[PDB]
RNA sequence: AACCGACUAAUGUUGAAAAAUUAGCGGAUGACUUGUGGCUAGGGGUGAAAGGCCAAUCAAACCUGGAGAUAGCUGGUUCU
RNA sequence: AGGUGGUCGGGUAGAGAAUACCAAGGCGCUUGAGAGAACUCGGGUGAAGGAACUAGGCAAAAUGGUACCGUAACUUCGGG
RNA sequence: AUUCCUUGUCGGGUAAGUUCCGACCUGCACGAAUGGCGUAAUGAUGGCCACGCUGUCUCCACCCGAGACUCAGUGAAAUU
RNA sequence: AUGUCGGCUCAUCACAUCCUGGGGCUGAAGUCGGUCCCAAGGGUAUGGCUGUUCGCCAUUUAAAGUGGUACGCGAGCUGGGUUUAGAACGUCGUGAGACAGUUCGGUCCCUAUCUGCCGUGGGCGUUGGAGAAUUGAAAGGGGCUGCUCCUAGUACGAGAGGACCGGAGUGGACGAACCUCUGGUGUUCGGGUUGUGUCGCCAGACGCAUUGCCCGGUAGCUAAGUUCGGGAUCGAUAACCGCUGAAAGCAUCUAAGCGGGAAGCGAGCCUUGAGAUGAGUUCUCCCUGAUACUUUAAGUAUCCUAAAGGGUUGUCGUAGACUACGACGUUGAUAGGCAGGGUGUGUAAGCGUUGUGAGGCGUUGAGCUAACCUGUACUAAUUGCCCGUGAGGCUUAACC
């Protein structure tokens, strides 16, 4: 079954240090 | 130019005073009710003790409108406020026996010709 | 898409437009010749010809109107006291642009306005 | 055009009664009931005229039966047989609209009064 | 938003192929004989053989 | 089928007796003198060429004037080729009038469609809006989509776009004729023809009648 | 209103700006706000408590030294 | 296009250091010129309808002053 | 703000209500200063409803400006 | 470092077909259905609830297809749910904390090089050059459908009900062109009005306050407005139905042969279209000079010529990002102005009169009036410069 994942960091461009 | 969540004036003794348009009948995806076009309405507020309740879901003819009715030498007729006359959902023959203010001659046809007998006046 | 439409926008709001186009009329009543940029005399030609054709006909009236188009008592009497007289026969063309290259700065298109028959 | 124009001047009433906007008229219309071809009466304040020659209108408002009721009419269609000039209106502006807000004493216009 | 790969100057080249400069359209007044952008008055105040500056 | 090549001169109202207005465009057909006949012996196929109108003789070039000159016709404003399909012999010099329709009920108009310029997806090809509001960045007469990830990886060709809008050959078909005027060579011809007006419109008999 | 603040949205996000602008928003005689000068210092301070803040840095500041810590990992390792 | 303590504060209107227009005084913001496409930004108006939009009335629109009249449940009797 | 099953069931509201309000109690897995239950007033607090209002939307149209485009001068950027 | 749910925008394909078309069987009387076969041309709900997809519900529709496309689409949008950091409830854990439970809150970057795609140019080519008009190989667009009436209350049926076939009309949705009308807009037109500043003052104006606000409104653009479209027809077919007909004395639509037969297929309609390098066709126009030189060519150089026409420049456009395209360039209405008109606004100013005055009235439908209409050389459109040459190779055939 879909697992869902976690593909991006989760604060986001333009911030993403 | 009527559509979904349009309200529309009470122009028969029917006992609503204040009806919504729920959908334009005719076709799929039909934007619009114009004058002489049928659509279904809820009762949104009535008179006490009349022949339809608040909620009631029926149908409704729309008699007048501001968008109003072309004429073919290029005039226009516009009413000031919208209404319509309720017809019984299945028979759609008017549930009143009385109509308010005028209307328009764009009801004259079989389907409506009482609509038309029972207006004080046909513009 | 301006299709049919007049007048140019000039990169200014209206106010401004109505603003320059005043001074702009002042000046060439004044000085008689005027070095601006080309669609600038372009638009300029209808804003000074009309005054002319006001000032060929003197009362308080036309006077009045000069002066609300113009806000300046000099430019209002030069108007109805030469321009007008001068102008009396002529029938429109009471300005004339000569295109004269660009401006140094910013190589913008320039031209001359000046009145037509001026006696210099 | 003077094509147009001379096609259109053709097409003119030749004899329209001067009216104006705030006047009371009663516009007589042909109407077709069937096969019978008879005169309706539509009595009210002109609101708006257009002054576009062949393209000319003009509004009339009426209260009928408790409703506002606003038609443009073409002036040089066949469809208005007659216009009468009941009132002559003193107005100081060329569109009455501010009276489709008004009604009764408020929507009372002064009489021009020559 | 941006290459994958820079450009050669082949390509480079080909895209300035549109790039080369007009000359002004210049006639020669009568009276003056100096030269003038067509249509336009010259240094010294002719056009079409009157000055007019 | 044999035509006429019109200026469109504007629209109006032709109000008949029962009281219903008729929105006409009105078609200046000068008279079209035939400049050149094609045959299939000469050409491969039937035509009659056409001209129209008048051109200032200063703007008439050696190659335009030694054609018409062939034809013994005065220069016109341009040439239109008309297809004859029915074995019908024209000669060169044959002027046709809007007295062709005398018969015809319905005719198709064809000229060039106004021009809009650069104009985006949503007037172009009726693109619906994005949001107004609610959060929507930048993106609100954005076309949205342009196709499909990776399968096809590409954008599909005919994809509409925004583009060009406009000055186009447009015909429209059956436009009933109100009107016939000989003496001022004109057609009323019911509704909208493409264009504005001054436009070389060519007016054919309708292929759908 | 000033002043202090920072609830919403849009813009901006290679910014005008390493946190703003515009339109709105809260407090506005008080547990208020502000200037100057003092004091508290790193397992330490300070915290109406968010692991907040302690020089655009914080679940242990920064600098220098031990120091080339260690790296069963990754990279790279040059002529025939 | 940010931040930076204190002092001074004219006229008309206005409760006012708000706001509008001005004075004294100071500026036009160190790229200009054209054009008048899409699309973006910031605004103005909008037929008929009126939340059907949307996660959500987000955003917009709307309300907006003074005097008087009048004002419900509820309440800790202050309120509301 | 706790309930899994679950959109429990009943009632209200709507044409239609997995949300809301009232109520029921088989409380998966409330409960009495980690307070229980109320509670006027207060809140840029959460949910829901209504009126008004509207370009939020049907479904966009037009217009005013700043960019975009063109000319002249200056002249980056990530990337490769 | 290959962004992950749902929505939005925009799609594209399959066919296991939801609708519409064609059929066979039916436990098909008709009206409806069922089931299977052919068919992918077009079409194929809006709302209430929920982050939902889904689902349920309401009300539609001819129908509300099933799937693929990184469960299509975040360098296109959103960010409600998931996915951090805050906080709280239940629950678990002595605890720090945890939960595939819940709850409130919580930053979505990128100026597009290349491919691709939509547009729009420049270059060269197409064999002498030039201006036009075209043919159509090829491609694209379009392809939906309701209801009513007539046929006919006929056929069918005990009745109730109620057709096929054929014809006519009028819609929905979709698309297009257009602006005569109905309207929107109309900061370039006219007016009213608040505050204030100024023009010495009055009067009259002007600036500024969102175009200060308010009311109208020309041209243009435009939809809600107007008008038109989908086809018929031909040809070939699918399933299917045959005719004649043996193999197989019969039978048999098939093996020979000849038919019918779909919204589908090729044409037919609209648009593009000879870079169709396979570069087509037709009409018309223009250029019929010298020399030297060579390693003699489709040679080179000099001189003389500079055509048809193309451009640049100019006035411009219902054409336009730039271009391009089109008009015009004095042998001229191309633009501006100007005249007259129209249109819009709504009775200017000044003066007179009336009134104590605000104000009223007359002069006066006045004054002003953009993008409009008709005119008009008044102003501005300069044959100046470039570019483009000098009868166009060779072979072969046939003609002279």
């Amino acid at each position: 079954r879909f697992r869902p994942p976690i593909r991006r960091p989760p604060i986001r461009p333009p911030f993403y240090p | 130019m009527i559509q979904m969540q349009s309200m529309l004036d009470a122009a028969d003794n029917s006992g609503a005073r204040s009806v919504m348009c729920i959908k334009v009948l005719g076709g799929s995806h039909r934007r619009y009710a114009h004058i002489g076009d049928v659509i279904k309405v809820t009762v949104k507020e009535a008179i006490p003790r009349g022949k339809v309740k608040k909620g009631d879901v029926l149908k409704a003819v729309v008699v007048r409108t501001r968008k109003g009715v072309r004429r073919p030498d290029g005039s226009v007729i516009r009413f000031d406020r919208n209404a319509c006359v309720l017809l019984n959902d299945n028979t759609e023959q008017p549930i009143g026996t009385r109509i308010f203010g005028p209307v328009t001659r764009e009801l004259r046809g079989d389907k409506f010709m009482k609509i038309v007998s029972l207006a004080p006046e046909v513009l | 898409m301006r299709h049919r439409k007049s007048g140019r926008q000039l990169n200014r709001n209206s106010s401004h437009r109505k603003a320059m186009f005043s001074n702009m009329a002042s000046s060439l009543v004044r000085h008689e010749v005027i070095k601006t940029t080309l669609p600038k005399a372009k638009e300029l030609r209808r804003v000074v010809e009309p005054l002319i054709t006001l000032a060929k006909t003197d009362s308080v009236a036309n006077r009045r109107l000069a002066f609300a188009r113009t806000r300046d008592n000099e430019v209002v009497a030069k108007l109805f006291n030469e321009l007008g007289p001068r102008f009396a026969a002529r029938q429109g063309g009471y300005t004339r642009i000569l295109k004269a290259g660009f401006r140094a700065g910013d190589k913008a298109p320039m031209a001359y306005i000046e009145l037509v028959d001026r006696p210099a | 055009s003077n094509i147009i124009k001379a096609l259109e001047e053709e097409q003119m009433k030749s004899d329209l009664p001067k009216f104006a906007p705030g006047d009371t008229v009663v516009v007589q219309v042909k109407v077709k009931e069937g096969d019978r071809e008879r005169l309706q009466a539509f009595e009210g304040v002109v609101i708006a005229i257009r002054n576009r020659g062949l393209h000319s209108a003009f509004t009339v408002r009426k209260i009928s039966n408790g409703e506002g009721v606003e038609r443009t009419f073409q002036t040089h269609s066949p469809i208005v047989d007659s216009i009468e000039v009941k009132r002559r209106g003193a107005v100081r502006r060329a569109k009455l609209y501010y009276l489709r807000e008004r009604s009764g004493k408020s929507a009372r216009i002064k009489e021009k009064l020559a | 938003a941006v290459q994958k790969n820079r450009k050669t100057r082949s390509k480079r080249g080909m895209r300035r192929s549109h790039d080369a400069l007009t000359t002004a359209a210049l006639s020669v007044d009568a009276t003056s004989g100096e030269t003038h952008l067509r249509h336009n008055v010259t240094a010294e105040g002719y056009y079409r053989g009157k000055k007019v500056i | 089928m044999i035509g006429l090549i019109g200026r469109k001169v504007g629209m109006t109202r032709v109000f008949t007796e029962d009281g219903v207005s008729i929105p006409v465009t009105v078609v200046e057909v000068e008279a079209n003198r035939v400049s050149q006949v094609k045959t299939l012996e000469t050409d491969g196929y039937a035509a009659i060429q056409v001209t129209a109108g008048a051109k200032k003789a200063n703007r008439v070039n050696k190659a335009e004037a030694g054609h018409f000159a062939k034809a013994g016709v005065e220069a016109g404003r341009g040439l239109w080729e008309f297809r004859l399909e029915n074995g019908e012999e024209f000669e060169v010099g044959s002027e046709l009038t809007v007295e062709l329709f005398n018969e015809t009920k319905k005719v198709d108009v064809t000229g060039t469609s106004k021009g809009k310029g650069f104009q985006g997806a949503v007037k172009r090809w009726n693109f619906r809006t994005q949001d107004m509001t609610h959060g929507n960045s930048l993106s609100h007469r954005a076309p949205g989509s342009i196709g499909q990830c990776q399968t096809p990886g590409r954008v599909f060709k005919g994809k509409k776009m925004a583009g060009h809008m406009g000055a186009e050959r447009v015909t429209t078909q059956n436009l009933e004729i109100v009107r016939v005027d000989a003496e001022r060579n004109l057609l009323l011809i019911k509704g909208a023809v493409p264009g504005a007006t001054g436009g070389n419109v060519i007016v054919k008999p309708a292929v759908k009648a």
